[PDB]
RNA sequence: AAUAUAUAGGGUGCGGGAGGGAACGCGGGGAAGUGAAACAUCUCAGUACCCGUAGGAGGAGAAAACAAUUGUGAUUCCGCA
RNA sequence: GCCGCAGCGAAAGCGAGUCUGAAUAGGGCGACCCACACGCGCAUACGCGCGUGUGAAUAGUGGCGUGUUCUGGACCCGAA
RNA sequence: GGGAUGAGCUGUGGGUAGGGGUGAAAGGCCAAUCAAACUCCGUGAUAGCUGGUUCUCCCCGAAAUGCAUUUAGGUGCAGC
RNA sequence: AUGCCGUGGUGUAAAGCGUGGCAGUGAGACGGCGGGGGAUAAGCUCCGUACGUCGAAAGGGAAACAGCCCAGAUCGCCGGC
RNA sequence: UACUAAAAACACAGGUCCGUGCGAAGUCGCAAGACGAUGUAUACGGACUGACGCCUGCCCGGUGCUGGAAGGUUAAGAGG
RNA sequence: UUGCACUACGAGUAAAGAUGCUCGUUACGCGCGGCAGGACGAAAAGACCCCGGGACCUUCACUACAACUUGGUAUUGAUGU
RNA sequence: UCUGAUCGUAUUGGGCAUCUAACCUCGAACCCUGAAUCGGGUUUAGGGACAGUGCCUGGCGGGUAGUUUAACUGGGGCGGUUGCCUCCUAAAAUGUAACGGAGGCGCCCAAAGGUUCCCUCAACCUGGACGGCAAUCAGGUGGCGAGUGUAAAUGCACAAGGGAGCUUGACUGCGAGACUUACAAGUCAAGCAGGGACGAAAGUCGGGAUUAGUGAUCCGGCACCCCCGAGUGGAAGGGGUG
């Protein structure tokens, strides 16, 4: 920058650490859910990939954004406290 | 050849004075006079501030006047 | 060959989920006395690095 | 001749303030009821 | 032999080495200009150069290995990461 | 394998939210359609909330052009 | 014009090598080159400096200021 | 007095603003008006000026004459003001 | 001072100081080895002065050189 | 050596010292021999000066390093006090 | 069981002396050796755990090496200057240059902060033991010519100037909206909540009449929170907040 100190050393660094034992989850909401299988059913982690929802080889994690309307019976990784409810409120079941 | 050695120096530019004028329309927060001292008091709806930097405290419009002697600045909600 | 990204600017800038590029603010370190409550809340946080700077700056983080 | 002398809380002794006096005007270590954080209220504290 | 045991040395007889080669391998020694808009840490770069030594390739190689609760099962090379 | 597919946080984490905070305070960052038919307690007719849409207006990624750019002698010539 | 039996001149053969030689000492001399020789390589050394940069038309069109600068004939950002 | 900020009218295509691509420039010069430095010298030097021209502007005038006065060259004409 | 300076510059005989007891000090080499020297303090190396004549005064605070070791401070090792 | 060429002078003017521009004045075309006022003549990318770079030299500038030197430890044993 | 002394046992270390066998000798003789001032071996004469050398460690070290040694500037050198604050220049908004004209700052105050209430000054005149131009007193007159921790400007007599009582807001969690600005910075802020001070209440208080009294990042230190913890449980180390 000519000679002054330049923005990449006047400003601070930002704080804190990487975690690296981090355990990041493929996120797939349970509005998804209602448009790819609008008859209901199982659905696990192998019918997500053929789907499209969700990335292979990798833990899944159900979130609770839209609205589930069909009755899904659905197995995955680590559920949402909102999408726990809209799962047995549309009449289905979700276990780990 | 001497020098100006007792000279050459000054301070910065402080930017003061008024910042809205008569009969414009402000925010609430709005900044009206910048100064040293009371060169304008605070009136209806105007505040002072910490140094004498006379805010708005509610929207409406600028008006300057004259409260025994002193120059006023108020607000007309 | 590949392109090398810049170590002193990728720990002072990042991304938010818009494409936002912010950065954290100076005058905070040290010397925390003489500085009132009034500024150190100000200096808190993060801001959004100023539409002068981020050209340079996304070139940096590139 | 004017130090940065810190405040400890009486109670949870954690250093809430820091300010300055004269340590020959007050050469004794200063005693005022200020708000801690911790505690929730207002507390007794002296130097370190 | 000196000097006794002997040894150094000497005699005799068979073998082998020595030098050259364009590049590639392994082992050892090792810069500076340059970059850092100065410069010493740092870079350049284990490069250039040098020394020893191969082979048709060489080096590595058969877990005092990883991994993390599941497991894989010598080395080398390539693509990802 | 890479990029797109959810973000927020130093991180644990939680997730259309989340960090800070005592806060159901405010603020940051991130999601979020009324242009609209019926209607629901309706509001002067207005539009807040949700179904069916009235069927709203968007999206990435791989090629190949071109401009700038990074690393290389890097447009070319020139020292002591 | 100086020396011209001397610390003389000369022939032949030899020895000392580059941060080294040699010097009755001038930084002299070391192959017409010397305040660190020559040659090849690193190498296309580097130069905020000077010069050069090759056919056409159409449309628009500056700046020589501010701020910071081991900065002032350079550059970053703003202005245009 | 001007200038500056706001607002309501009226006027005026190539104004203004936001965000991207690519710049160049950061040595200025004289003239008018206001001021500093200098001797109220300088073709001096340093600032101000929705001032001007040159820079980057040909044509007419000032004999000649970057910067002054008039006027801004799309091309052609042996027309006119 | 080959090639713009021949001098008052250098050298010199004489002077003084300092080092050196012998594969000496000093120098050349990583070392071995060499030179000094087939020499031995009347010798050899360094420094300064420069035939000769008459002379060479005062200062040991600064800074070096030589000798000392009572006190202060101080490394690795030991101690833990 | 060389951008050209049927290359005058005076007073001016202009990047402020004009063969080339303005206004004048003077001069038939072309050779030969001489002189050295101008062509800011030729030659040498000014040695002076300043700015940027380099080199060598200096020292109580900075950081290193050879040399020289100190102690511990290994080579390194035995016995008295 | 203490200080001091003495003694024993065991362990460790320094001096001092002697020894010979490591090692050392360019001291001598003999052999390899025919020709050898080299070398090696053998014996002798000396020296000797010293020296020399390896590793580690301190000193000294222009002997050598690589380098740095600022800019501004009416050429450069020499002198002066460099950041912040106030004034004039500055042309009645803001901003504006010179080695133009004048000054200050790198602090100070536990009250010189907060709040509540009360007061009015300097100068002049008249009278008065010491006592004077001027100490303290009393009466007049006096609208600010005094004062303000500290330069100057803008302010302040409604006081922001003088006195007094209680106090710690010289707070923590925040902050709509502005000023200034190339960027980094700087500055102001109504109001909301927690826990407080003063006040009967209204209210006011996030240091000081206001603007100087300061220093980016990196790298660390300390205190707390208990976020991560390289198989696991801890720890080391790191992270956040001050
Ligand atoms: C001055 O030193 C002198 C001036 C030259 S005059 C053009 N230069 C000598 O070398
Ligand atoms: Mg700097
Ligand atoms: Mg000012
Ligand atoms: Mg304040
Ligand atoms: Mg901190
Ligand atoms: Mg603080
Ligand atoms: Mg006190
Ligand atoms: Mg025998
Ligand atoms: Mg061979
Ligand atoms: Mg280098
Ligand atoms: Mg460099
Ligand atoms: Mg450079
Ligand atoms: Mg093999
Ligand atoms: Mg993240
Ligand atoms: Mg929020
Ligand atoms: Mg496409
Ligand atoms: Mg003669
Ligand atoms: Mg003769
Ligand atoms: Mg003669
Ligand atoms: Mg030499
Ligand atoms: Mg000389
Ligand atoms: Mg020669
Ligand atoms: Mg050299
Ligand atoms: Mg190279
Ligand atoms: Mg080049
Ligand atoms: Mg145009
Ligand atoms: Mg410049
Ligand atoms: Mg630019
Ligand atoms: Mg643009
Ligand atoms: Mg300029
Ligand atoms: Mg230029
Ligand atoms: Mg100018
Ligand atoms: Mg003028
Ligand atoms: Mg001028
Ligand atoms: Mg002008
Ligand atoms: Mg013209
Ligand atoms: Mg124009
Ligand atoms: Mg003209
Ligand atoms: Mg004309
Ligand atoms: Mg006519
Ligand atoms: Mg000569
Ligand atoms: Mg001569
Ligand atoms: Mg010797
Ligand atoms: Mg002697
Ligand atoms: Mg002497
Ligand atoms: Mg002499
Ligand atoms: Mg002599
Ligand atoms: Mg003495
Ligand atoms: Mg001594
Ligand atoms: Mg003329
Ligand atoms: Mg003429
Ligand atoms: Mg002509
Ligand atoms: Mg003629
Ligand atoms: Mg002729
Ligand atoms: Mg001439
Ligand atoms: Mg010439
Ligand atoms: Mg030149
Ligand atoms: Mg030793
Ligand atoms: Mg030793
Ligand atoms: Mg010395
Ligand atoms: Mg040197
Ligand atoms: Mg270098
Ligand atoms: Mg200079
Ligand atoms: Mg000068
Ligand atoms: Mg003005
Ligand atoms: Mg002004
Ligand atoms: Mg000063
Ligand atoms: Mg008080
Ligand atoms: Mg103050
Ligand atoms: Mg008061
Ligand atoms: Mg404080
Ligand atoms: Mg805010
Ligand atoms: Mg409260
Ligand atoms: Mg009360
Ligand atoms: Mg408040
Ligand atoms: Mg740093
Ligand atoms: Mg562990
Ligand atoms: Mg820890
Ligand atoms: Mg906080
Ligand atoms: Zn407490």
């Amino acid at each position: 920058e000519g000679g002054q100190m330049p923005i990449h050393m006047r400003l601070p660094k930002l704080k804190g650490f990487r975690n690296r034992f981090r355990t990041e989850y493929e996120i797939v909401n349970v509005g998804d859910i209602n448009r790819l299988f609008p008859q209901g059913g199982a659905v696990g982690v192998d019918d997500l990939v053929a789907k499209g929802a969700v990335r292979k080889n990798a833990l899944v994690k159900v979130l609770g954004d839209g609205k589930l309307t069909a009755k899904v019976d659905v197995s995955a990784h680590k559920f949402s406290g909102s999408a726990r409810a809209k799962i047995t409120a549309a009449g289905g079941s979700a276990t780990e | 050849g001497a020098s100006s050695s007792r000279n050459g120096r000054d301070s910065a530019a402080q930017r003061l004075g008024v910042k809205r004028y008569g009969g414009q329309v402000v925010k609430a927060g709005e900044i009206l006079v910048r100064q040293r001292g009371t060169k304008f008091h605070p009136g209806v709806n105007v505040g002072r501030g910490g140094d004498d930097t006379l805010f708005a405290k509610t929207a409406g419009a600028v008006e300057f006047g004259i409260k025994r002697g002193r120059k006023t600045v108020s607000i007309v909600g | 060959p590949k392109a090398k990204t810049h170590s002193g600017a990728s720990k002072r800038f990042r991304r938010t989920g818009t494409g936002k590029i912010v950065r954290q603010k100076a005058n905070r370190r040290h010397l925390l006395e003489h500085k009132p409550s009034t500024r150190t809340r100000r200096l808190d946080g993060r801001t959004v690095v100023a539409a002068n700077d981020t050209k340079r700056v996304t070139s940096l983080l590139n | 001749v004017r130090p940065k002398i810190t405040l400890a809380c009486e109670v949870c002794k954690h250093r809430n303030y820091i300010t300055k006096k004269n340590r020959r005007n007050d050469p004794d270590r200063l005693e005022l009821k200020k708000f801690c954080p911790n505690c929730g209220k207002h507390q007794a504290h002296r130097e370190t």
